RNA sequence: GUUUGACCUCAAAUCAGGUAGGAGUACCCGCUGAAAAGCGGAGGAAAAGAAACCAACCGGGAUUGCCUUAGUAACGGCGAGUGAAGCGGCAAAAGCUCAAAUUUGAAAUCUGGUACCUUCGGUGCCCGAGUUGUAAUUUGGAGAGGG
RNA sequence: GUUCUUUGUAAAGUGCCUUCGAAGAGUCGAGUUGUUUUGCAGCUCUAAGUGGGUGGUAAAUUCCAUCUAAAGCUAA
């Protein structure tokens, strides 16, 4: 069916619109009557299909039959393990959100305290989260309007138990309430302590839908965005996609490059949709095109075959990149060459790498081929005000997404010297970002 | 009785600031204080109670 | 900015180097005056959290005082040796067995600046005459005691107060 | 008659401690050095155990949950000097 | 034995006269500098394991009019 | 006199007693040469007094009231930086490329942290001997202190060299000496 | 360089401009104090005054004063007697300012002198004061940077 | 009320988003002495920063309440 054919709220249909979706996905047409009819639900789902707004649907529906006030509830909250996911999630509910009446907000461990806590003391109608940041918002922040819980959802419970925040989420279950509350849960695949999860929040019985040499590239932390630049001019005329973890970072970079003149579509969470739909179609139709994405912007939509896949931050999933570098070379009868770019502190991801058995490719670096921009970098950064806020952004984003990595083992904060981070972003000095180090 | 000072805390070096403050407009652009002044200087010469 | 340290280290007063410039200056104002002028405050921070300015119009003055409080009596001797002065404030800096050292914001309210300036013309007011004398200075509050709390009762001077309250009948036209 | 939560007003100085106050502290801390009865006080440690010197600092000091975080500061200074 | 008297901040004068008296009575009681709160109690425990003490002894005082 | 007598019997009796190795830091400072380029560097940045301030305030100002408006362009001032609060404000980001530190300042208070603050953020400090020396090269009476932060391209190799230069003369050969309590011996 | 100069300190001025004292003292505020006196300091009022408050409630909301609380609580050879306060009703109602992180792309601040002017001042110029911090902005009820 | 001027990318306010988000130490407090009926003063000692002050509360390895001291002005 269609979207517009379904019973919505005016400012719902113009949002609709404006994001220009008409039609339906088969599982999310299928689920969207029980999500109307006010049972729990589990659901096995690709990542990107738009369950998103799948769920972001009924619940403006409930929060607009509900009519309450910011001081009066919260009711709709979402659990999502990832940051990047998070902050997805969170622009794609925005203009949802804006041509409703009610509140939006975001709990990630890894934003400023005082800032969550004051959004908190406001009241928010719409709380989108990660799992353990949550248990210091419910133990601590005081007078916060909890009681309510007119519905939840659980996002990719596979991420948050391979995670491992399934304590957390038991002890946040523990203190959530179940009578008013509904559980609405997407998990693509399932195991059984999901399913206990499943079993504590499914308050009534759900019905639920179930429907090779990479190239690694080790260069220092300060260097690799240069080589980027470098690798980037060289094979201009090719079409590229990069892969990143951080919005502000795709923006950023982005914007870089468009003042050094030579042409990138960017494509993120904070980019509008329709506006972002225009960037892939243009991308897929351009055929020779600099895309600048996140990797879960990219794993939200299917890719044209490359000539590059490039990716320079790391992974959200790494099982996910074997799978999709094997699914990328089996779709793609054109030949892909995947690179990802590697730090010196990363070369355990490349035994993890051995253990994906899929054979390897170095691919080595000259240093006389250095573009040698750095210097007009940062006097481009003590120019402009406006490139020296986006790039302090991406710098920290890009901490805040290290901070929120999972693969501790692969990637500590401890290793990293964050004064090249900051000359590979342009800073003499690094700036301070409020990250447990 | 006395003994060398103990530089425990020195040793290790903060690769970044204290303070996450964000950096103003001003210190980019033109010095707007600098503007006010002049334009001040420059209703007094239309009055002319300042010569060239 | 740089008052923080000097707030932090001066809170740790018995170390060292404290101790050290504290040992050094008593014995350099034991070799000048009771009462003299001050160029400059030694607890700038002190000061200015207490209200110190540098500007005109702003006099310092350290004094020396005999081990009432000792602090309030410090208050008066500057306040009965510059008359034309008002003082602003008080603050501990030093002290020995023999004596305690004072320093001592007062405020000229002749000097222009401080006529004008709308933060501080108020001094400039004849009820601010001798504050020191009728204990309106800070030190004055406390040895006065007077906040608000249950721990603050009836004490000395409000005590004759109330005692007044004890000592005086009220009638009205129509008796009650 | 029924209920209606207020926004709770927590003081400023309730939120936490920063960055800066921290390193301010710290930094202080070493440049300072210690103050005579610290000087015994870490001796103290160091002869005849924390019990006896939580008992001599409490008698320098007027409470003892002061002289719990006394005794606490002198074995973090131990601990950074000693070791590291 | 070993034995400690501890009093709150609540003090009247003949409320605390009392504890003078009773520090004159047991001298295996000491007379500590009184704590600070009425509400914490574990904290004694290591005062008396500080005073090697068998017995501690407490006294609160409620609004300067309940002991 | 009596000041005369004081002025006399002052830096005796600081010598005769210990003095703690967080002061004594000073008067273990830069040497001739080292101080003589230092200086030749900073009057190369010598801050725009009031006359020459309001001077071409007047000569901007008499070509806007021609109008005559010539161009909007300006590179940025480059000079010292001298305020004490301004400069610890130029630490703690960190801004400051060299700091000049006097070694006489009557609340010496005022100072003694900003060695180990310089230390502990790594910025490249050097005590400097006499403060009126400071304000002559600022307009000012004293200064106490002097950082440095913008430097134009042809001095920024200078600007290397002399800070390599000083933290051979002043890091290596002053660092351990400074943990030691000076004086103490009598007069 | 045995010279010269920055400072810093301390003196001196028949230098310029100001200011303190004494009287009175009904009321006010401090200090001292017997069997009140005294001292010191002000004003038309003074003081106090915008909670490190009161409460335990369906909470209240700077200070001041009146009525009530109340001759109660409490204290006291619990003898002599001493002797409150919350709340309530009313009168009156008013709130504000500093001190903490940089303006660093320009100390932007002010006294004073002089020349004029529409003079409880204004403008200009010049000495000074001031970075050992004068301005703007911010006092938690936050606020700031940006957009 | 009339009348003359006042802008210079001048100053401010409201909503939303983003990034931050620093405060009164010889003080608090403790002991003693005097003084007062609990404060005040002296002497000695002398702190903290999710801190501190104060009060109820307990089914108890309690919870909750309520303010921000050690800076200042303010008519009636």
């Amino acid at each position: 069916e269609k979207f517009e054919e379904l019973k919505l709220s005016q400012p719902t249909l113009k949002a609709i619109e404006k994001m220009g979706f008409t039609t339906m996905t088969s599982v999310q047409a299928r689920t969207i009557p029980p999500l109307l009819a006010g049972r729990d639900v589990l659901g096995a789902a690709k990542t990107g299909s738009g369950k998103t707004l799948a769920f972001l649907i009924p619940a403006i529906e409930l929060l607009h039959s509900l009519k309450f006030k910011p001081r009066n509830g919260t009711g709709i909250i979402v659990i999502t393990p990832t940051r990047e996911l998070a902050l997805q999630i969170f622009g794609v509910a925005r203009e949802l959100m804006e041509f409703h009446s009610q509140t939006f907000g975001i709990v990630i461990g890894g934003a400023n305290r005082r800032q969550e806590a004051e959004k908190l003391m406001k009241g928010v109608n719409m709380l989108i989260a990660t799992p353990g940041r949550l248990l210091d918002h419910l133990q601590n922040t005081k007078g916060f309007v909890f009681k309510n819980l007119k519905a939840l959802i659980i996002d990719e419970a596979d991420r948050i138990l391979e995670i491992g925040f399934e304590d957390e989420m038991r002890q946040i279950i523990k203190i959530l309430p179940n009578e008013d509350r509904q559980s609405m849960l997407f998990s693509a695949t399932q195991t059984t302590k999901v399913e206990d999860l499943a079993r504590i929040s499914l308050r009534p019985g759900p019905l639920f839908i179930n429907v090779l040499e990479q190239g690694y590239v080790v260069c220092d932390s300060d260097k690799r965005f240069l080589l980027l630049f470098s690798f980037l001019k060289r094979n201009q005329k090719k079409k590229i996609i990069v892969f990143l973890s951080s919005c502000n970072s795709v923006k950023y970079y982005a914007e870089l490059l468009n003042y050094i003149d030579l042409p990138v579509l960017e494509l993120h969470g904070k980019q509008k949709q329709q506006k972002r739909t225009n960037t892939f179609f243009e991308f897929c139709n351009a055929e020779r095109g600099i895309l600048i994405c996140t990797d879960v912007a990219a794993r939200g939509l299917d890719i044209p075959a490359v000539d590059w896949i490039i990716q320079f931050d790391p992974p959200d999933d790494p099982r996910d990149y074997i799978h999709r570098v094997g699914r990328t070379a089996r779709g793609t009868k054109g030949k892909g060459k995947s690179l990802m770019f590697l730090t010196p502190n990363e070369l355990g991801f490349l035994r993890y790498l051995k253990a994906s058995k899929v054979p390897l490719n170095e691919y080595e670096f000259p240093e006389n081929k250095i573009a040698n921009v750095q210097s007009q970098l940062e006097k481009l950064i003590k120019s402009n005000y406006y490139l020296h806020q986006t790039a302090k952004d991406g710098y920290r984003s890009y901490l805040q997404a290290y901070a929120s990595h999972s693969l501790k083992t692969v990637y500590q904060i401890d290793k990293l010297d964050l004064a090249k981070v900051a000359k590979s972003y342009g800073f003499p000095v690094p700036p301070k970002v409020n990250i447990t180090i | 009785p006395y003994e060398p000072l103990i530089d425990w805390f020195t040793r290790h070096e903060e690769v970044m600031p204290l303070t996450a403050v964000p950096e103003p407009k001003r210190r980019f652009v033109p010095s707007k204080n600098e503007a006010k002044r002049v334009m001040k200087i420059v209703r007094a010469i239309r009055e002319g109670r300042i010569i060239p | 900015g740089a008052y923080k340290y000097l707030e932090e280290l001066q809170r740790k007063k018995q170390s060292d180097v404290l101790r050290f410039l504290q040992r050094v200056r008593v014995w350099e104002y034991r070799q000048k005056n009771v009462i003299h002028r001050a160029a400059r405050p030694t607890r700038p921070d002190k000061a200015r959290r207490l209200g110190y300015k540098a500007k005109q119009g702003f006099v310092i003055y350290r004094v020396r005082v005999r081990r009432r409080s000792l602090r309030a009596t410090a208050e008066e001797r500057v306040g009965r040796r510059a008359a034309n002065l008002r003082v602003l404030n008080s603050y501990w800096v030093n002290q020995d067995s023999t004596y305690k050292y004072f320093e001592v914001i007062l405020v000229d309210p002749q000097h222009k600046a401080i006529r004008r300036d709308a933060r501080y013309n108020w001094i400039c007011d004849p009820v601010h005459k001798h504050r020191e004398a009728r204990g309106l200075t800070a030190t004055g509050k406390k040895s006065r005691g007077i906040n608000k709390g249950h721990k603050f009762n009836n004490t000395k001077a409000g005590r004759r107060k109330t005692w007044k309250r004890q000592n005086t009948l009220s009638l009205w036209r129509y008796r009650k | 008659v029924t209920s209606m939560t207020p926004a709770p007003k927590i003081s400023y100085k309730k939120g936490a401690a920063s960055n800066r106050t921290k390193f301010v502290r710290s930094l202080v801390r070493e440049i300072a050095g210690l103050s005579p009865y610290e000087r015994r006080l870490i001796d103290l440690i160091r002869n005849s155990g924390e019990k006896r010197a939580r008992k001599v600092a409490k008698k320098r000091l007027g409470s003892f949950t002061r002289a719990k975080a006394k005794v606490e500061e002198m074995n973090n200074i131990i601990a950074a000097s000693r070791r590291h | 034995q070993r034995t400690l008297l501890i009093s709150s901040r609540g003090v009247n004068y003949r409320h605390r006269h009392l504890i003078q008296d009773l520090s004159g009575l047991l001298p295996h009681s000491r007379k500590e500098p009184k704590l600070d709160t009425k509400k914490d109690l574990q904290q004694l425990n290591e005062i008396a394991e500080l005073y090697n003490c068998n017995n501690v002894l407490f006294f609160e005082a409620r609004k300067h009019q309940d002991l | 006199p009596e000041y005369v007598r004081v002025q006399r019997q002052k830096k005796i009796l600081s010598i005769r007693l210990k003095v703690p190795p967080t002061i004594a830091q000073f008067q273990y400072t830069l040497d001739r040469n080292t101080a003589a380029e230092t200086f030749k560097l900073f009057n190369k940045y010598r801050p725009e007094t009031a006359a020459e301030k309001k001077e071409r305030l007047t000569k901007e100002a008499a070509a806007v009231a021609e109008g005559k408006s010539k161009q909007d362009a300006s590179p940025k001032p480059y000079a010292v930086k001298y305020g004490l609060n301004h400069v610890v404000a130029l630490i703690e980001n960190k801004k400051a490329k060299l700091v000049l530190i006097a070694n006489d300042v009557d609340p010496i208070e005022l100072v003694v942290f900003l060695p180990a603050l310089c230390k502990k953020m790594g910025v490249p400090y050097a005590i400097v001997k006499g403060k009126a020396r400071l304000g002559t090269l600022v307009n000012q009476k004293t200064s106490a202190v002097a950082a440095l932060t913008e430097v134009r391209a042809e001095d920024e190799a200078a600007l290397a060299k002399l800070v390599s230069t000083i933290d051979a003369n002043f890091a290596d050969k002053y660092d351990e000496v400074k943990k030691h309590w000076g004086g103490g011996i009598l007069g």
